[PDB]
């Protein structure tokens, strides 16, 4: 999962 | 029946009669039905009594769970919402002469002006709702005979005690104009219930004042 | 053991929060300020939560997008169901604030998410803008000045104490702000703000353009 | 009651009396029965006011909701086909009784010519919807009055302020057509309800230029 | 072992409320006082739980803050199904032991919390106004003279000991109150009262300039 | 520990990835291209998921059949719901993200695939054509110019890096990206191309003689 | 309404008119009854004009979805046997007046014969589907008349123009005996609206053509 | 582990589909031809799925009957649903395959079977005919000379492509098929037919003094 | 609309008309009401053309079903239940006008004599079925008239041919009886449909067969 | 390893059969003899499973008597849903062999019983009877001649595959099945009969005084 | 169990 | 199981 | 840490 | 598996 | 545990  | 508000300059009025009938023959010569919501709030419901009572303590529990469960008290609108989801639910049984139609009234605490703070709003038999803008609103039976009146004698409201003789003037010509409205019982010392808000809060109005308006009445009227 | 386990979901969660970018939330003279750098011209961390609350997030951005999609449900009905003026921030506050310990607590992997929750008084009226500042866990914290995430927390957020000027406008808040982020050129940022200067919806994105002459 | 729309070189107007009858006392006066939905759509709805203003509330929170989780509004034929798909939901209570008509005006942004992005949609009873040609559209009792009114007045439709004088013009043509709807009340200064949108949006109509308007008419017709 | 898993979880439980604020409730001439240590302004660690019946917990916000809402919607229905009177401190602290030992056994991550309730006689009756104290575990404790909640009990809770006089006047009572919790400030502190003298809600809040001018 | 667990699911992931063929996307003059280096004349990893919303993704083929399927039920059930041009295929990819995040979090075997999705604007638009890239654990990245599936990335990648020519024409950009994807045959190769010239559906499969002429 | 069908050497022809009413009250103008369902078929629908337009919307959208999701179009008889669905379970909004009764036309792509690749079909309220062996096929109110005209025409259909001057004359007819069906306007410049399918696809008929078709036919009448 | 945990999963599969008798099917110029060794006479392995789509699979017989039984039910009510020519065997192949994949990661123990598929074109239709091979982990082949199913399929495979005759006869497709097979007598043999020239119904048994006769 | 069914010595024959009417007006003139039920069983349904072609359908579907899933081909009492079980899911949809009387014949494969494999059952409101002795059969609106006609020709049935002229001579009577049914459309050149079952099988009749025995019938008549 | 917990259960079930009586059924001149050595007279491993079809069963006596209820419901329910001869023993065989072996996988303890149905021909028509024996994991064996059952198989077996006789006499059979079974008296022995000479219902017990005199 |  |  |  |  |  994307942190951005 | 017959149930009517005002709105005195520096808050709002509340009152209804005390007489109850199945047809012509009367169940009740003593029946509250105005009965105060919150501190600031105060309504009565015309039509089948029970159904009346059961919405005022639904209402109210309703207000006060709201109340404690966000420690903050619900704006009027809000107030008027949840009392026309309670009508809109009933219409269906309402649909089967379970009618019974609240008129309510409050103080707005968070107005600009205090001197206009008071809040009338009427409803349909949808749950549409209304604020009254006349400053006078009448529920029940007699209620045209009420708002008629009240039509002419609003001129006269400069304080809270105009406002009480006001209305309670609208109620005793409504009741001898409609049967199922009661009137002042004399014999039985019993007088419809008023109740009055403020700055201060909703309060009740003594029943001496509220006699001595009626003896008064009767003897401008004798 | 349950202490292990406590400890090693804690620190997963918090690794997941450092491994993220910065966002930062000030409160501003005409209300919040929402600045953050987030080079993705498409996803969007700060979103208005009701017309007076706004909504910014620093984590996996599919768990924050859920969360907030189901705070912005949830603040809808609310507001339908009795008025638009009733509902408060902080009711949200406590509601993510049960959501995410409830996660935290049955769920075999928590959302290494932490918020920013803010809320500002309606038209017409005076009020110090509400700042709630929630973490993964459901610990909620109220910040008078400034709330400040994603990774080296430590500088930006020393540097903004620094300073941070109450009563700030907008081109003297975004510099600071920008200055304490960068402990970035105008691209490649994110930027919104809740005005209380407007009538009823209070949040408002300034970006491009308009976004470039503010730096 | 009777509520208009008509577009103009530049956008659009909507505009509704204020009127409430239950039969034939009259239980409103001051009805605002138009809406500014968003920053470019504004929606009258005529038939039970109840259900108007309940459809009104529901549909500008489903589009707001909409807008704030895409963070993008509605297309044009999107808030259409909701529009719709909430009418259709009324069908079984408009069966019932609890019957309501809508009527959507809207400002296209995305549309290529800026003069042309004024949009009426009409709506029937089966939710079914038709973008208005003609330039104009009424809804309510007496709309069938003013439609033809305003068939005879789109002749001299050219800005925003002909557009208002006209629509005005047909609501009191309709009220002098129609008992349920109401006209300008010089005695209480109320005055029908209207709504300008255009590329800077849907904005309110100050009560002042209704009144002169409603004035200037009335002289005419004397 | 099971007996292992449970004096763990005991152990986690007495870690965390220990770990706490620390509120005292305490029964005065009036009725019951209560303080609280908050920091905090948006959150109310004391509510009201009915007319006559007051709320005060100790440990993590959001479970206390649930269970609180599950007594007073529990509370509300009782009353609608019988009457208001019928609604008795009794009856709540029986419903929260009763799930609170519900949770304890089941729940791998159990609530850790501290709580105590207060309920005053109705107006115009005359009664020695009850204090239950009830554990996480399920435990439920009956304090005819004061409560007090969390943090390192002992020394607070002796010094109240002393210094705790029966029917104490408010101003006596708030200082002595003080006194045993200093054991800060004006501010940081939640201040509520069960008063008996009221007509229908005992109920009351003493904050900021009214708690200023009692302070 | 549940990072052995969750990094051992990582592993697979991109192993199964890795062992997996190679099909790359081009953002061309007129709008969007596809290749891939597909032997099977019947199985399809490339498809339209709209009128101006194409598909294309690698790994096990059910998996993204699956989710192909699903996206596809999704963005018909929006454009229902609203409108045709209210799909938008930002949104599908956030809806691909969150699904692909759940599969990697609470599904016991994660899917080993990697996504892509592109758009273009409306015939008579003028808009960039928008890549997005969606990986097994639902992290989503945007691609300006061009986007590579499968196998070993890094060789192709870097070809089309720099043999990137922006507003390629179609024979161009097909010449360009079969050069660095050889790093084949006029068979085993499935193209299909966005075309923004296209009144309504965008999507356009090319196979056969036209596949020949243009190769 | 009145919408027609009919099959000519190398395609077939579809088109309706424009007229949407209430009663005998006109609510519409310039409705549009045909669409292009896909590539090679149309479809134009008889009845309620809102029920018409959902289940067009309905009908396209399976279409697309198998499409998209097979990767392949539907065999004729495949999409007959769908809309054969959905308007079969429309029964019992049909029996309360939702009535809407589609005519479904299509170039059979995968025919032998290449001139004689269109199919008309026709639906009855059962939902049983006949495919039309006469070559021509008409729905709607005046459907009675438009065949009727159209058994003297057919002997003149040639090609698209034969059967497009065939078609539009059978329309008119029609509206000469049907009040419910609009015809030609020459003040509005409103025209039936009509479809051209062969083995290129479905195509829209540019309105000039119409109005050319329209006038020679009424100045034949002349 | 895991990986090892699948590992010992695929073994078992494979154990299970090579302890299986060898079917062979292949396309001939008259359509498809199948035989199966079966010594069995009332048990059969080769069916039909639809009018020109036949069955085909080795394993367990218990789950691969199930699986026949499955798709024969689900193509049937795909064909009441659109069109008996609605129907490819394309279709029930994906449907096949996402079943197998789906039994072979939720299902604790595996189905070790191998399947395929053959169809024809319809009466009076020219298509070379298609062949689908599955396995037990989803995956699918296209076969386009012959599939072998069961036991040591590479003796079997390797015969049959050294005496691969593509349009051969019924009965030298037949002679080739068992001389690879053998790579028995005219009983514990079954063979089936799917016949182009057949109006509807392709398929078609072989067997008695039939089968007898055309070897 | 009138469908019948004859055994003659080595099989059966079963034949149906092509007329559909919806009241007076003739809405179909070529329906093929015969279907090849299987091989060696086939049906024709008379009442609602739409109920008829779903049941054909779905009970051919239900057959193959049951025939690729057991290997085997159902006996044909075992085709009779399952027939007379879905006429019977089909009461409540009878009762509200869906009716459909489907007539089933069939070659028993499996009978002792292969001369009278031939088996004719008829059906009833309620789902019961019956073999029927006599060797002739048939349904629909003129079906007494058809009954009668084969009373007095079954003398003559001798074999296939003989079988076949004697039913269309009787599906000529009924049609001049009744109005509903066909007749044979020398004009058109549609005639009803046949298909003979024998051990062979089920084979349709070829038209010119058919054409030729009608001209016959005619020509005898006149 | 799944393995290790498959072959336990498999030499479970099996140590299970040898603990258990010996019965055999057998195709004869009349039909098909089915010979029990069961000591209980209320309780019968044998019975009717239709008209034409019988039961045999051995091993835990509830289990298969559950499968020999829901088996009987099962045929009861085809030959009401389509008719009597519609029912074929194949079917239930099929049935049969579907639960079982899905009890075998699924279930944690298995059954360890072993099944076996003869069907003989329908009154007037002349067939072989076919023997169907059904092991705990649904192994379906057809034995052309006799089927045995429970305990020591071998030398039983053999006794009978030397000494089988086709078309054996009712009483011929009798002996030589109880000469077999030896390797007993009139009690604790049960024995009964598929007649194919019956009209309807072939099924007969031959008990008792007329087991006596057969014997 | 009962093996009978 | 049987793999026949 | 939420423990006030 | 099927990577294609 | 409340024992008392």
């Amino acid at each position: 999962g994307q942190y951005l | 029946t017959t149930i009517v508000a005002l709105k005195y300059p520096g808050g709002v009025v509340m009152a209804g009669d005390r007489r109850s009938t199945q047809g012509n023959m009367i169940s009740g010569r003593d029946v509250r039905k105005v009965y105060i919501t919150d501190d600031y709030t105060a309504t009565g419901i015309a039509g089948t009594a029970a159904v009346a009572v059961e919405f005022a303590r639904l209402y109210a529990v309703e207000l006060e769970h709201y109340e404690k469960l966000e420690g903050v008290p619900l704006t009027f609108a809000g107030k008027i919402n949840r009392l026309a989801i309670m009508v809109r639910g009933n219409l269906a049984a309402a649909m089967q002469g379970l009618l019974a139609l609240p008129l309510l009234a409050g103080y707005d605490i968070h107005a600009s002006d205090p001197q206009s703070a008071g809040r009338i709003v009427s409803f349909d038999a949808a749950g549409g709702w209304n604020i009254e803008e006349e400053g006078y609103q009448a529920v029940g039976s007699g209620s045209l005979f009420a708002k008629s009146s009240m039509k002419k004698l609003y001129s006269q409201v400069t304080d809270g005690d105009s406002g009480l003789r006001v209305a309670v003037e609208a109620l005793y010509d409504a009741a001898d104009d409609d049967s199922a409205t009661g009137g002042p019982d004399l014999v039985r010392g019993i007088f419809p219930t008023a109740v009055i808000i403020d700055a201060d809060g909703a309060v009740d109005v003594p029943e001496s004042r509220i006699a001595e308006l009626a003896r008064a009445i009767i003897e401008s009227r004798s | 053991s349950p202490e292990q386990a406590m400890r090693e979901r804690s620190e997963l969660a918090r690794k997941g929060i450092a491994r993220a970018k910065s966002v930062v939330a000030l409160a501003y003279a005409g209300g919040v300020l929402f600045v953050a750098e987030n080079p993705s011209r498409s996803l969007q961390k700060i979103s208005e939560l009701y017309d007076r609350v706004g909504f910014a997030a620093a984590g996996k951005f599919n768990e924050f997008d859920n969360l907030r999609r189901g705070g912005i449900q949830f603040a809808d009905t609310r507001g339908y169901a009795y008025d638009r003026r009733d509902v408060t921030g902080r009711q949200l506050a406590n509601v993510y604030a049960q959501t995410l310990g409830t996660i935290f607590t049955e769920q075999a992997k928590p959302y290494e998410v932490e918020l920013c929750v803010a809320e500002v008084a309606h038209y017409g009226e005076t009020k110090r803008p509400e700042l709630y500042r929630i973490t993964y866990d459901g610990s909620i914290a109220d910040e008078p000045h400034f709330v400040v995430m994603g990774g080296t927390t430590e500088p930006i957020a020393n540097a903004l104490k620094e300073s941070y000027a109450e009563n700030a406008s907008l081109t003297d808040a975004l510099r600071i702000a920008v200055a304490a982020l960068r402990a970035l050129g105008v691209a490649s940022l994110e930027v919104a703000v809740l005005d209380a200067n407007r009538p009823r919806r209070a949040f408002r994105r300034i970006t491009g353009s308009a976004l470039q002459a503010l730096l």
